[PDB]
């Protein structure tokens, strides 16, 4: 058969995530595309992410480490 | 990988986003800015710390990405204690700054391999005391050769166990307490694998890399990535939410932060995955006490879930996840209780509605899916 038997401790909490516990990333990658203004303004996926509020949002990756600030560039 | 600037309007256009999302940001600052004797050039990200504190931009940092892949990325090796330094003098930077709470986060090293084990525990003996989290990296698989029957292995899900158990040695010897965060985690590197990581076929591992996060005491999982070129993206190239996107919407309504634990009597306890925390409060049908479990059947079979006493006889809404076909796990959309998902329109999710099961009834779990249950008036105390 198929039938299986849980066993379930609730006695207390073994642990606490933060609310923010299911968190994104967007790529550091990303701020070298041409079109980067364009993607982050979008009403669309700003309804996605307020969705996953609260969550930290990571900027970061493999280009963290290669991204230079220009207080100058427009 | 060369060099490349951003402008102040970027650190605009992704703090708005943030901002207007109700997500907290972090920016990674560049690590690999250095001075004569191979210690962190801090010039740079003072200008970026000057203009983000003019705007009033309320920010968390880190700095480096993968230290452990230096030498490989830009021939540059900086080993722990460097690094445990360089974290000291930011520190300094932002406690003389206008958000001098600001948090930090690091070293955002890759999976707990012999030399990154090494790098950590230096970083963390060296820079522990100014971390407010550390922050780790995990990938199942390499996306150039992930193939479907890896995402669906148990034996694939496993190894995640033991990652997180190296990384908790690690830190126990050097900063017992620190809250340990996944800074960086997906299916597989590369970007992803092509027509799995953006498939139901992915939620298998979120799913599981979730549950067994929470019941391991991580206290933060940041997924790789929201929006991006990768196929791990939540959301497709037409800001089109992909299966995953939806599991973690599921998640994040029925799934609150007290994690308890579930387990299946017998020997097999390898392909049905099960995980219970108390149910999200903030959800308005369900109240104090309620438990939420969540389950994974990697069988080819349906399985039958036998609550026990005394919950054996209670009200349980299911959620359970299916894809629509006709591309059965390699589909891009899923239904919920037979009901496809799909945005109402660009400013509206649909309501996610739950399926009230027969008191008394065994919760019928089909071959490859997962599902939450939510057990209505469970009353258990150390929820409320
Ligand atoms: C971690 C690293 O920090 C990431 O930068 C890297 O992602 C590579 C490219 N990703 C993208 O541009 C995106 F977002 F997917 F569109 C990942 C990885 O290998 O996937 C990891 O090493
Ligand atoms: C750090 O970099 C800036 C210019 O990039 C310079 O003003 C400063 O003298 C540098 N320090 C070094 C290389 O030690
Ligand atoms: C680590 O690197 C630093 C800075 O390069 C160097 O001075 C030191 O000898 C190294 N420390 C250890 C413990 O190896
Ligand atoms: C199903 O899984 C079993 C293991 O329980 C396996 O040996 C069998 O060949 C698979 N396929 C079907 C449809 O039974």
């Amino acid at each position: 058969q198929d039938v299986v038997d849980l066993d379930f401790f609730t006695q207390e909490p073994l642990h606490l995530v933060s609310p923010s516990f299911l968190s994104v990333t967007i790529d550091a990658n990303l701020a070298t595309d041409p079109r980067f203004l364009i993607l982050l303004g979008s009403p669309k996926l700003r309804t996605l992410a307020r969705g996953l509020s609260p969550a930290y949002l990571r900027f970061g990756g493999t280009k963290t480490d290669f991204l230079i600030f220009d207080p100058k560039k427009e | 990988f060369k060099n490349s600037t951003y402008s102040r309007s970027s650190v605009d256009v992704l703090y708005t986003f943030a901002n207007c999302s109700g997500l907290d940001l972090i920016f990674g600052l560049n690590a690999l800015l250095r001075t004569a004797d191979l210690q962190w050039n801090s010039s740079n990200a003072q200008l970026l710390l000057d203009y983000c504190s003019s705007k009033g931009y309320n920010i968390s940092w880190e700095l480096g990405n993968e230290p452990n892949s230096f030498l490989k990325k830009a021939d540059i090796f900086i080993n722990g204690s460097q690094l445990g330094e360089d974290f000291i003098q930011l520190h300094k930077l932002l406690r003389k700054s206008t958000f001098k709470n600001a948090k930090l986060y690091g070293p955002d090293v890759g999976q707990p391999r012999r030399k990154t084990a090494k790098m950590l525990k230096s970083f963390l003996k060296a820079g522990g005391e100014v971390i407010d989290s550390v922050t780790w990296h995990h990938y199942y698989l390499n996306g150039r050769t992930a193939t479907r029957e890896d995402f669906l292995n148990p034996d694939v899900l496993d190894i995640f166990i033991s990652s997180v158990q190296k990384v908790f040695q690690v830190v126990e010897s050097t900063r017992p307490g620190k809250k340990v965060w996944l800074g960086e985690t997906s299916s597989a590197y590369g970007g992803g694998a092509p027509l799995l990581s953006d498939t139901f076929a992915a939620g298998f591992m979120w799913l599981d890399k979730l549950g067994l996060s929470a019941r391991m005491g991580i206290e933060v999982v940041m997924r790789q990535v929201f929006f991006g070129a990768g196929n791990y993206h939540l959301v497709d190239e037409n800001f089109d939410p992909l299966p995953d996107y939806w599991l973690s919407l599921l998640f994040k309504k029925l799934v609150g932060t007290k994690v308890l634990m579930a387990s299946v009597q017998g020997s097999k306890r390898r392909k049905l995955r099960v995980y219970l925390h108390c149910t999200n409060t903030d959800n308005p049908r369900y109240k104090e006490g309620d438990l939420t479990l969540y389950a994974i059947n990697l069988h080819n079979v349906t399985k039958y879930l036998r609550l026990p006493y005394p919950f054996s006889n209670k009200q349980v809404d299911k959620y359970l996840l299916r894809p629509l076909g006709p591309h059965g796990l390699l589909s891009k959309s899923v239904q919920l209780n037979g009901l496809t998902l799909k945005m109402v329109d660009d400013q509206t999710l649909p309501p996610l509605m739950e399926k009230p099961l027969r008191p008394g009834s065994s919760l019928g779990l089909p071959a490859f899916s997962y599902s939450f249950f939510v057990i209505r008036n469970a009353k258990v105390a150390a929820c409320i």
